[PDB]
RNA sequence: GAGCGUCGGGCCCAUACCCGGCCGUCGCCGGCGUCGAGAGUGGACGGGAGCGGCGGCCCGCCCGCGGACGCUACGCCGCGACGAGUAGGAGGGCCGCUGCGGUGAGCCUUGAAGCCUAGGGCGCGGGCCCGGGUGGAGCCGCCGCAGGUGCAGAUCUUGGUG
RNA sequence: CGCCGUCGGGCCCGGGGGGCCACGCGCGCGUCCCGGGACGGCGGAGCGAGCGCACGGGGUCGGCGGCGACGUCGGCUACCC
């Protein structure tokens, strides 16, 4: 409804669960980041059935549509107007995204320029007054 | 200008050269295609002749009350039965030499007394027997994969066999069948041309995979009944 | 006025002794009690109909408590006429022993 | 020695942006935005760039002089075009194709001249 | 002109050999401006002018693949048992199960399966081939006139809405129903007068057609024989 | 790799004689079959003429 | 017979084998011809004689001003077989932390750091970006440089609560 | 010596239906059979335009169609069950 990007097909991702550390649930001193379990007894390194999954490159997503925002574009960060005009040529496949530190004094101006150039901006109504 | 307009009078001569160049390419490959049509006529006359000879020889032997015995057939199709883990050192090396490195892929094997004593050493690991023409007629067509540098390429065309293998006179696919079927003088480089036949698992199921086919099971020699098996694994 | 779909019971997933494969159902289908008798049902649409408190509908106009997972029969299974059925999205496993309607929508007579 | 300038600048330049994605050239003379060899406009002796018009309406086109190098005040010659969106499409085609002046990157000059008017016309 | 000279026996095999088809064709003997003042001449027009705005990123072109042949130019195949003059059964309709008289195969592959309108709700409603079941019981239809006119362009639903965005009533098209029925009232009565004297012949038929179809208790399909 | 021995016109690109190999087989089979029904209509009617 | 024996036809499923999608690794490769004007597995000449045929009277570019995408050379494309891993060794990291020259005419009292978050996503992953809420003054990118630089464990030290 | 062989050698042969990726008479370049036939070459001379259509032919397109609002439509996660 917003700007309708180019050819971007059906998006399969081979897993939508984001691998957890072995025994992340048991504790809160084990943070949910993945770290390779290196025990000499450990079942998950040993890849038993009924345990959790280790990552490997078999889950690597399709190179045609890697790094896909669901609309179709690919994101690109920006802080001001001069860095925003750099998608005047490549706008209908990459989308801008205003950074979290830009003030509403300036966010009104960046999203102003995004209207004229027809560049998708993915936090458009953010930090309004 | 006057010089380039002088070449556009000469361009009608130029496109004659463009005509002539496309032209001989057309009539090479046309009369190279008429060749392939008549070599198969000669084989279809020939395989009828070699097949009906063995009937005709036996029938005038039985008439005069005398046994005909045929020549011990000189080409066996070999398919591997068992696996990889738990392999003797002597049979480790032999199945490498017969291009049977994984399970259920197979080649043709030139039978010979040097090659017979290989197939005793790897008796539990293979199932083998003399094929039929119909079995070889299917394998090169359906599962024809050939290597050129490395990189097994599906055959798909006779230009692949013309360059990679027609050094001896076997430029097309039915010449490849005759040299494979009737073992001639160039069976070695035709058999090296084919990648190993990566078959399927059988349809009906095997029978015990370990004992010899004499014991009712499935391993070993079987002498015509591998035509029965190669319809399953194809 | 009357019933246009045939009745069949859901029996479980296409499983091994230890592992399951949850993405393909199994159907004990009523009336069919032979491998040879199920040359008819190959390719019919199943429909697992169930109840839930919010409202989703179809061209019958008014929003209803009736929700449906679709799917269709692949091939026969075993010798007793038990029949596989690949749905679009898989079963809940609540429905083991409940009913999936076997239609007459796709016809090969 | 244009490739000498490329093998220095192709990384470790200024105004090179590497965030979340591809590099971007962000260079004062360039048509597309890629840090590439062909769309790079400090390096070449013959460069084509189009820009907006600070007058408010029109497209200005930047070309390098080719007469005097290493003289960066006089090394650029510029000219504006304000026409009816079709004659300014052909004039930039005439000035590129009907000279030897970079027959490469024809379309990228035009697509920017395409795009920058539509930002400018409503 | 001439037709193709070569009959077909098996799909893509001509009945005669290559050297004889040479000599069936007798190929041994046939080896062959101003409009004003102050103006300089004829202003040449530009047929098919140049485009103004170039969209800032183009896609490449498809690869043509084969002869996939869009839906207008495919083929029409019908089940053998669904001959003209069959009493079909709808399955999926709003009518869903009524015993509905097949007439003929339309050009689209769909079937124009007339409900005997006096007997059912069903007019000359069109239905699809695979959603219906053949039934062995027959009516003679071969010596029955059909209307010439009726084809796929006649049996389609059409749309019209006056504003583009939303409003207060439902589209003015999906709220008010179809009133082609002024026209179609004649085409149907021209049919059922031509059909019902055939239906009268089988001495239990017009009660059978009034009926509906239901899988009642232990009547499983596949052991029902239609 | 489209499969030979199941479609034609991939047989031909490998084997142009497979046209003539198969077109013989149809005219073998259709002529040999018609000559059986020719005799079968003769032999069953004559044994309808005998019994 | 739901026991033992000799057996037959089915049927069931493993990450194995066939075929297909996808990632990565390895091998063997390809495009500086961006050439809408280049077309070379053979190409120029002026001679002495010739016919197949352009003209026998039997004698020699441009209606169109036009044509997509590519190629960070460490970029991209193509085809093919391959993937287990403790001890261990190498490689790639636009993974993170902290400090230093360089650059971002970067960022911000119109709200920086942190921290929380049934909020929206991206990456196989390390981890990141976005919204909202809190707080109220500094902080981060990219190219290089430098580490006292990445925790679940040591009857870990100190602190704190069950 | 005969005898058996859907034999084979495209044998040849002399008259008297199927079939064949098989088409120069006007007469000449050799061989062959008792003048035709076959050809490696030329003496005959494939007297070209591929102009059209199909396409089991180098990995699917439809130039096919429906049905639903102001509380219902789709959705993914370190939310619960
Ligand atoms: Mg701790
Ligand atoms: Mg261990
Ligand atoms: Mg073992
Ligand atoms: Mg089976
Ligand atoms: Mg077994
Ligand atoms: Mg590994
Ligand atoms: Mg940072
Ligand atoms: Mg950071
Ligand atoms: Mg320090
Ligand atoms: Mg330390
Ligand atoms: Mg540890
Ligand atoms: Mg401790
Ligand atoms: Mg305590």
């Amino acid at each position: 409804a917003a700007l309708r990007p180019l050819v971007k097909p059906k998006i399969v991702k081979k897993r939508t669960k984001k691998f957890i550390r072995h025994q992340s649930d048991r504790y809160v001193k084990i943070k949910r980041n993945w770290r390779k379990p290196r025990g000499i007894d450990n079942r998950v390194r040993r890849r038993f059935k009924g345990q959790i999954l280790m990552p490997n490159i078999g889950y690597g997503s399709n190179k045609k549509t890697k790094h896909m925002l669901p609309s179709g574009f690919r994101k690109f960060l920006v802080h001001n107007v001069k860095e925003l005009e750099v998608l005047l040529m490549c706008n209908k496949s990459y989308c801008a995204e205003i950074a979290h530190n830009v003030s509403s004094k300036n966010r009104k101006a960046i999203v102003e320029r995004a209207a004229q150039l027809a560049i998708r901006v993915t936090n458009p109504n953010a930090r309004l007054r | 200008p006057e010089t380039l307009k002088k070449k556009r009078r000469n361009f009608a001569e130029l496109k004659i050269k463009r005509l002539r160049k496309k032209f001989a390419q057309k009539m090479l490959r046309k009369a190279r295609r008429k060749l392939i049509y008549e070599k198969a006529k000669h084989y279809h006359k020939e395989y009828r002749q070699m097949y009906r000879t063995e009937i005709r020889m036996a029938r005038m032997a039985r008439k005069a009350g005398n046994f005909y015995v045929p020549a011990e057939p000189k080409l066996a199709f070999v398919i591997r039965i068992r696996g990889i883990n738990g392999v003797s050192p002597k049979v480790r090396k032999v199945l490498q030499l017969l291009r049977l490195r994984q399970i259920f892929n197979g080649t043709f094997v030139k039978l010979n007394k040097a090659s017979i004593n290989m197939l005793r050493i790897v008796e539990p690991y293979i199932a083998w027997g003399y094929p039929n023409l119909k079995s070889v007629n299917e394998l090169i067509y359906k599962r024809g994969y050939g290597k050129i540098n490395k990189k097994r390429i599906a055959l798909t065309d006779n230009a692949l066999i013309a360059r990679s293998l027609g050094k001896y006179g076997i430029i097309c696919m039915e010449d490849l069948i005759h040299e494979i079927y009737t073992v001639g003088k160039r069976f070695k480089e035709a058999n090296n041309f084919l990648w190993p036949f990566k078959l399927s698992s059988p349809r009906g199921g095997m029978k015990k995979k370990t004992t010899h086919f004499v014991e009712g099971g499935d391993a070993g020699n079987r002498e015509d009944q591998i035509n029965r098996l190669i319809r399953r694994m194809n | 006025s009357g019933r246009l779909w045939s009745k069949a019971i859901f029996a479980g997933y296409k499983r091994g002794l230890r592992n399951q494969r949850e993405h393909t159902a199994l159907l004990k289908i009523e009336g069919v009690y032979a491998r040879d008798e199920t040359e008819f049902y190959l390719g019919k649409r199943c429909a697992y109909v169930y109840k839930a408190k919010n409202n989703t509908v179809t061209p019958g106009g008014k929003p209803n408590k009736t929700r449906v997972i679709w799917g269709k029969v692949t091939r026969a299974h075993g010798n007793s006429g038990m029949v596989r059925a690949k749905f679009r999205s898989n079963l809940p496993a609540k429905a083991i022993g409940h009913r999936i309607r076997v239609m007459l929508y796709p016809s090969r007579i | 020695s244009a490739h000498l300038q490329w093998m220095v600048v192709r990384n470790c330049s200024s105004f090179l942006i590497k965030r979340n994605k591809q590099t971007y050239s962000t260079e004062p003379n360039n048509l597309k935005a890629r840090n590439s060899f062909r769309y790079n406009g400090l390096i070449h002796r013959k460069t084509v760039g189009v820009e907006p018009a600070a007058d408010g309406k029109g497209v200005v086109v930047v070309i390098k002089r080719r007469s005097g190098q290493r003289k960066p005040a006089t090394s650029y010659v510029r000219t504006t075009i304000n026409k009816n969106a079709r004659a300014t499409l052909s004039s930039i085609r005439h000035m590129i194709r009907k000279n030897k002046y970079r027959p490469d990157l024809r379309m990228a000059a035009i697509r920017r001249a395409s795009a920058i008017l539509r930002s400018q016309k409503p | 002109p001439h037709c193709s000279r070569n009959p077909v026996l098996v799909r893509g095999i001509g009945r005669y050999s290559r050297s004889a088809m040479y000599s069936r064709k007798a190929m041994y003997k046939r080896k062959y401006p101003v409009g004003g003042d102050k103006n300089g001449g004829t202003r040449v027009v530009k047929l098919r002018k140049m485009p103004r705005y170039y969209p800032t990123e183009d896609v490449p072109r498809k690869l043509l693949s084969h002869g996939k042949k869009p839906f207008s130019q495919h083929v029409r195949k019908l089940r053998a048992s669904i001959t003209p003059g069959t009493i079909l059964i709808i399955l999926t309709g709003r009518h869903r199960g009524k015993r509905v008289v097949f007439l003929k195969q339309l050009a689209s592959g769909l079937l124009l399966v007339t409900g005997p309108l006096v007997l059912n709700r069903v007019p000359l409603r069109r239905t699809h081939q695979k959603f219906v079941i053949a039934t062995s019981t027959k009516i003679d239809i071969s010596n029955v006139k059909i209307p010439k006119h009726l084809t796929d362009a006649y049996f389609k639903k059409k749309k019209l809405r006056k504003p583009r965005h939303q409003e207060g009533e439902i589209f003015d098209t999906e709220k008010e129903k179809y009133e082609i029925t002024e026209q179609r009232k004649i085409d149907q009565k021209a049919v059922d007068s031509q059909i019902l004297p055939k239906i009268k012949a089988i001495p239990q038929l017009q009660g059978y057609l009034r009926s509906v179809f239901a899988l009642t208790n232990g009547i499983y399909p596949h052991k029902l024989v239609f | 790799k489209k499969n030979p021995l199941k479609n034609l016109r991939i047989m031909l690109k490998l084997n142009p004689y497979a046209k003539t190999m198969r077109r013989n087989t149809i005219l073998r089979q259709a002529r040999n079959h018609k000559l059986r029904v020719d005799k079968a209509a003769a032999a069953a009617a004559a044994l309808q003429a005998k019994s």
